[PDB]
């Protein structure tokens, strides 16, 4: 069965940077997109970024100018790079898989997360 | 673009429960909402797809529908298993931004 | 004869190229085949019914 | 003038191929963009000794 | 003349196969080349020192 495992949580200064990683298994990794969704403490889920088979990425307006996401289909791994962090970014970040098969530039027209990981904590404070 | 959900919804065991998510022609009027379940402190679980289908093993109790710019999740035969938090998720095709709702807490009486 | 071998083992595949982009592929296969005597010399007519 | 290779081993050898990762390095973009990516040349092995 | 073309554009690659596994690869390349008149008609001897 599909299984995902995340890592990379840490505590950083109010103006630092951090990088997170997930490892996936159980499916045709190159066929489905992988996404980063975060949840501030006591708040609802919020989407951060997503990356498809060919390296194409999509970022929310809240992180579009700061963050970066990448893949490695030969290693079934997805990375997220965060720069110029601020306190509001503090949240547990969840790594998920899409139900739909999309590969290239024209994704993000239909997204539905069907499997989820365990989550990793990101804290931005002095 | 953001989706709108009611803060909480209450129902009694054995009754019917309805949770409503409101959007726009840009997000829900083209791609319907998908509903998620989150136990306190656990990773979310998908319940109903945008087309009304459910993941394997989800009881038929859970159902969804889309009308105009609003979507709803209907839970029938409310059981004690359903005390959790629920979210609506939709994607904006115009901008390419995935939109979640604010979340709604379900209270079983 | 009793002590004279009657053939040679060959398991090579030869790609011989011809005119106009054609290739003559010759697949050679050699096996040692183990054959036990049959359970019975007779022909049987058997019916299976599961 | 080039010589066609021959299979000398049981196993297959490395070959250059189009895959889902590099698919769009070899086709134009919606506004006509083009690129040519570097390709390796000595893919097959040969025995030195 | 002024209105007669003096060549043909060709950018094909041909793989003519020969005997004994040899291929005659003929690569044709054709470009349109844009040339401006030089900054000066004179030769220069220029020294660079960073």
């Amino acid at each position: 069965e599909v299984q995902l495992v995340e890592s990379g949580g840490d505590l950083v200064k109010p103006a630092g940077s951090l990088r997170l990683s997930c490892v996936a298994s159980g499916f045709t990794f190159s066929s489905y997109g992988m996404n980063w969704v975060r949840q501030a403490p006591g708040k609802g889920l919020q989407w951060v970024a997503g990356v498809n088979s060919g390296g194409f990425t999509g970022y929310a307006d809240a992180v579009k100018g700061r963050f970066t996401i990448s893949r490695d289909n030969a290693k079934n791994t997805v990375y997220l790079q965060m720069n110029s962090l601020t306190a509001e970014d503090t949240a547990v970040y969840y790594c998920a898989k899409d139900r739909y098969y999309c590969t290239g530039d024209y994704c993000f027209n239909l997204i539905a997360f069907g499997y989820w990981g365990q989550g990793t904590l990101v804290t931005v404070s002095s | 673009s953001v989706l709108t959900q009611p803060t909480s919804v209450s129902g009694s065991l054995g009754q019917r429960v309805t949770i409503s998510c409101s959007g726009s022609t840009n997000n829900i009027g083209i791609v319907g909402a998908s509903w998620y379940q989150q136990l306190p402190g656990k990773a979310p679980k998908l319940l109903v797809y945008s087309d009304g289908n459910r993941p394997s093993g989800v009881p038929d109790r859970f159902s969804g529908s889309n009308s105009g710019n609003s979507a709803t999740l209907t839970i029938t035969g409310l059981q004690a298993e359903d005390e959790a938090d629920y979210y609506c998720q939709s994607v904006d095709p115009t901008l390419g931004v995935v939109v979640f709702g604010g979340g709604t807490h379900l209270t079983v009486l | 004869g009793v002590g004279i071998s009657t053939g040679t083992f060959n398991n090579q595949t030869e790609f011989k190229f011809l005119e106009n982009g054609w290739v003559y592929i010759t697949a050679n296969s050699s096996r040692l085949v183990h054959l036990n005597m049959p359970e019975s010399e007779n022909y049987r007519r058997v019916v299976v019914n599961n | 003038k080039a010589k066609l290779r021959a299979s000398h081993t049981w196993n297959p050898i490395q070959q250059m191929s189009i895959n889902v990762d590099n698919q769009f390095n070899y086709v134009p973009s919606n506004i006509g963009g083009m690129k040519i990516v570097y390709e390796k040349s000595q893919l097959a092995p040969r025995k030195l000794y």
